[PDB]
C-alpha cells in the first residue's frame, strides 16, 4: 500500500525535526507541527511510483551558535546497506564540507558496513538509525524525565564545588536509547531533572562511559 | 493480523482512579473519566507503539529488560520503582519511600542491568578479600 | 507554586510525609499563649511576611553561596516552602488561627529548632537499614496470589 | 576556617565521648566538675557532659581526604 | 549481602565503598526517615 507509506514518512520527519531541535540546531517553527495533508501536498501524495522516493526528503540543517557546522541526515533506498553505498555519502560529505550526517536506515545494515563506519574516527561522523524507532518520541514518554548536557566549563564546577573527581559520578552507558538521541561521545556529563515527592525536585548527574 | 507474539488481548474498562483519566478542568478541578484500557498477554512493545490510535505515552509493559532495551536506563529505574511500589502496596501496607528510593538507585548505578545475584555481585570493583568470602577463594586469590 | 504542584502531583491526591506538623504547632501556640479567638488580633500582615521569609532563609540542606550550589539548595526544599508559603499565609493567619504578635515569634523560633533535628546524621549505615526494611514486607507478601 | 560540617554533636559522637571519657576516670584521671556522693564512673562521665568540660577533641575525616577538629565544648549537644 | 557498606559521609553524600556516589543527598531530601509524617497541602485541590 501507500496510505501507510505516506503516513509513516510524514511520521519519521516530525520525529527528526525534534531530534535536531533538541541537539540545538535551527529548525523553522512550522516545521514542528507540518500536519499531514500539507505533507502530501508538499513532498507528493504517495511513495509508491510517486514523487517522494525516499530522497528528496533529506534534510540539511544549521547550528544556532554557528552557521558553519551542519548536520545532514540521509534516507536511503534498499533495505538494508552496502558498502560504497555509504561512501556515496561519504563522497557528497566530502563535496559539501559536512561533517555530521546521519542515515535513517530503512531495515538492517550489513556487518561490513558496521566495519565502514567505525574506522573514520576523527572526521565524517556518521549516527545509524532505524525507521522503526524514529516512529515515535521516547523523550515525551511518561517515565523518562528531561535530560540536559553540560558544557565542558559546567562541568569542572561540580567536580569542584563537591570536591568530586569523574569517576565517582553514576555512569550511563551510550549505547540505550537517550544516549543516542542527543549524540553523546564518551567523557560528556548529562544532567536529569526529576520531580520527586519528598522534596519535589532533584537534580542528578550521569557520566556517559 | 496483529503482532506475532501476543496472543490474547482483553478489554474492560475500570472504576478505580488508579487506570482512569484525570483531567484538570477548565474551574482548575481534577474530574476522573472512564476510559477504555486494553491488556495483552504477550510483550512485542516497539511494535505496538508504533502503531495508529495508541498512546505512545502512557502506555508501558510490565518487563524491564523490555524498557531496558526500547525505552533507556532512566525508564527502568522508574518503572522498577514502581513494580516495588506496587507489589508492597498491595495488602494496604505502607513502607517509606528513602528505601525504594536507594534500593532502585544502588541497583542500577554502574550503567546496565546487574542483578542481585551470584554472579551479578560477582562484577565490581571490589577487593580481593571479599570475593573470598563467596564460594570462589582459592582461585580469585590465586589470580590476585 | 499552586501550577508547579499540579504538574508535581498528576493524579490529585494531597498526602504527602513531610518534616514537622504545622496545624499541631499552631494549635500548641494557641493555647501556651491563651488566645481568644473572638477579639481583634494584633499582629500586622507584614510582619507575617517578612517573618515567613527569613525564616525561609534558616533552612539550608546545602550550604553554600556560588550557583549550582545556591540552586540545588532550592530544589531540596522546594516543597516544605510550598507547604510553609501556603499554610502560614496572611489571610488565614488573620481569619482562622487568629495568633498574637507574641505567640508567632514563639512559633517561628519552633519551626527552625524542629527541622534542624530532622537532618540525617552522618555516619549511619542507610544500605544495610534500607535493606532488612524492604526484606521483612517481603515476609507479609502472599506465596501465590 | 572554612568548616562544613553539622555543629550538632551527632548520635554516635555522643555515644563514643561518653564511653571513653568514663574509662579514664575509672583509672584515676582528675574529674573536672563539684560531684556530689557520686561514685559510679559512667554518671561522673555524664554530667561532665552537662556541663561542656570534657576535654577531649573530636577529628571528622571528610571522604576526600581532609579533616576538621571541634571541640566538644563547641558542639550543640543533641539532647 | 549486595548493599552492605552504602552509607552517609561527612558531606552529605550516599557514597559507595570505593566513594562512588550514589546519591547527591540522601533520599533526595537530606532528612532522615524517623521525624516526619503525614500532611495535607491544601493548595492543589480547590478549584479556582
Amino acid at each position: 500500500d501507500d496510505e501507510e507509506e505516506t503516513y509513516r514518512l510524514w511520521k519519521i520527519r516530525k520525529t527528526i525535526m525534534q531530534l535536531c531541535h533538541d541537539r540545538g540546531y535551527l529548525v523553522t517553527q512550522d516545521e514542528l507541527d507540518q500536519t499531514l495533508e500539507e505533507f502530501k501536498a508538499q513532498f507528493g501524495d504517495k511513495p509508491s511510483e510517486g514523487r517522494p522516493r525516499r530522497t528528496d526528503l533529506t534534510v540539511l540543517v544549521a547550528h544556532n551558535d554557528d552557521p558553519t557546522d551542519q548536520m545532514f541526515v540521509f534516507f536511503p533506498e534498499e533495505p538494508k546497506v552496502g558498502i560504497k553505498t555509504i561512501k556515496v555519502y561519504c563522497q557528497r560529505m566530502q563535496e559539501e564540507n559536512i561533517t555530521r550526517a546521519l542515515i535513517v536506515v530503512q531495515q538492517g545494515m550489513t556487518p561490513s558496513a558496521k566495519q565502514s563506519l567505525v574506522d573514520m574516527a576523527p572526521k565524517y561522523i556518521l549516527e545509524q538509525f532505524l525507521q522503526q524507532e524514529l516512529l515515535i518520541n521516547i523523550t515525551e514518554h511518561e517515565l523518562v524525565p528531561e535530560h540536559v548536557v553540560m558544557t565542558k566549563e559546567e562541568v569542572t564546577e561540580l567536580l569542584a564545588r563537591y570536591k568530586l573527581r569523574e569517576n565517582q559520578l553514576p555512569r550511563i552507558q551510550a549505547g540505550d536509547p537517550v544516549a543516542r538521541y542527543f549524540g553523546i561521545k564518551r567523557g560528556q556529563v548529562v544532567k536529569i531533572i526529576r520531580p520527586s515527592e519528598t522534596a519535589g525536585r532533584y537534580i542528578t548527574y550521569r557520566l556517559v562511559q | 493480523q496483529g503482532i506475532e507474539q501476543i496472543s490474547k488481548v482483553y478489554m474492560h474498562l475500570p472504576q478505580t482512579d488508579n487506570k482512569k483519566k484525570i483531567i484538570i478542568t477548565e474551574d482548575g478541578e481534577f474530574k476522573a473519566l472512564q476510559e477504555w484500557i486494553l491488556e495483552t498477554d504477550g510483550v512485542s512493545l516497539m511494535r505496538v507503539l508504533s502503531e495508529k490510535d495508541v498512546d505512545p505515552v502512557r502506555t508501558t509493559s510490565n518487563d524491564i529488560v523490555e524498557i531496558f532495551t526500547v525505552l533507556g536506563i532512566e525508564a527502568v529505574r522508574k518503572a522498577l520503582e514502581r513494580e516495588l511500589y506496587h507489589v508492597i502496596s498491595f495488602d494496604g501496607s505502607y513502607v517509606n519511600y528513602r528505601h525504594l528510593a536507594l534500593l532502585c538507585d544502588t541497583m542500577t548505578c554502574r550503567g546496565h542491568l546487574m542483578a542481585i545475584t551470584r554472579h551479578g555481585v560477582n562484577r565490581q570493583d571490589t577487593g580481593p578479600l571479599m570475593k573470598c568470602s563467596f564460594e570462589e577463594t582459592v582461585d580469585v586469590l590465586m589470580e590476585a | 507554586d499552586r501550577e508547579v504542584l499540579r504538574v508535581i502531583f498528576p493524579t490529585g491526591d494531597s498526602k504527602v510525609v513531610l518534616p514537622c506538623n504545622l496545624l499541631r504547632m499552631i494549635w500548641n501556640a494557641q493555647k501556651i499563649f491563651h488566645i481568644n479567638p473572638r477579639l481583634p488580633s494584633d499582629l500586622h500582615p507584614i510582619k507575617v511576611v517578612e517573618g515567613v521569609k527569613e525564616l525561609s532563609k534558616k533552612l539550608v540542606i546545602v550550604n553554600g553561596d556560588d550557583p549550582l550550589s545556591r540552586q540545588a539548595q532550592e530544589n531540596a526544599t522546594l516543597l516544605f516552602n510550598i507547604h510553609l508559603r501556603s499554610t502560614l499565609c496572611s489571610r488565614r493567619m488573620a481569619e482562622e488561627f487568629r495568633l498574637s504578635g507574641e505567640a508567632f515569634d514563639w512559633l517561628l523560633g519552633e519551626i527552625e529548632s524542629k527541622f534542624n533535628q530532622a537532618i540525617a546524621h552522618p555516619g549511619e549505615m542507610v544500605g544495610a537499614l534500607a535493606a532488612q526494611s524492604l526484606g521483612e514486607p517481603a515476609t507479609q507478601m502472599t506465596l501465590n496470589t | 576556617q572554612k568548616r562544613i560540617t553539622t555543629p550538632y554533636m551527632t548520635k554516635y559522637e555522643r555515644a563514643r565521648v561518653l564511653g571513653t571519657r568514663a574509662l579514664q576516670i575509672a583509672m584515676c584521671a582528675p574529674v573536672m566538675v563539684e560531684l556530689e556522693g557520686e561514685t559510679d564512673p559512667l554518671l561522673i562521665a555524664m554530667k561532665e557532659l552537662k556541663a561542656r568540660k570534657i576535654p577531649i577533641i573530636i577529628r571528622r575525616y571528610l571522604p576526600d581526604g581532609s579533616y576538621e577538629d571541634w571541640g566538644v565544648d563547641e558542639l550543640i549537644i543533641s539532647d | 549481602k549486595s548493599m552492605e557498606s552504602v552509607m552517609v559521609k561527612y558531606d552529605a553524600t550516599v557514597r559507595n565503598s570505593i566513594n562512588q556516589v550514589v546519591q547527591l543527598r540522601y533520599g533526595e531530601d537530606g532528612l532522615a526517615g524517623e521525624s516526619v509524617e503525614f500532611q495535607n497541602l491544601a493548595t492543589l485541590k480547590p478549584s479556582n
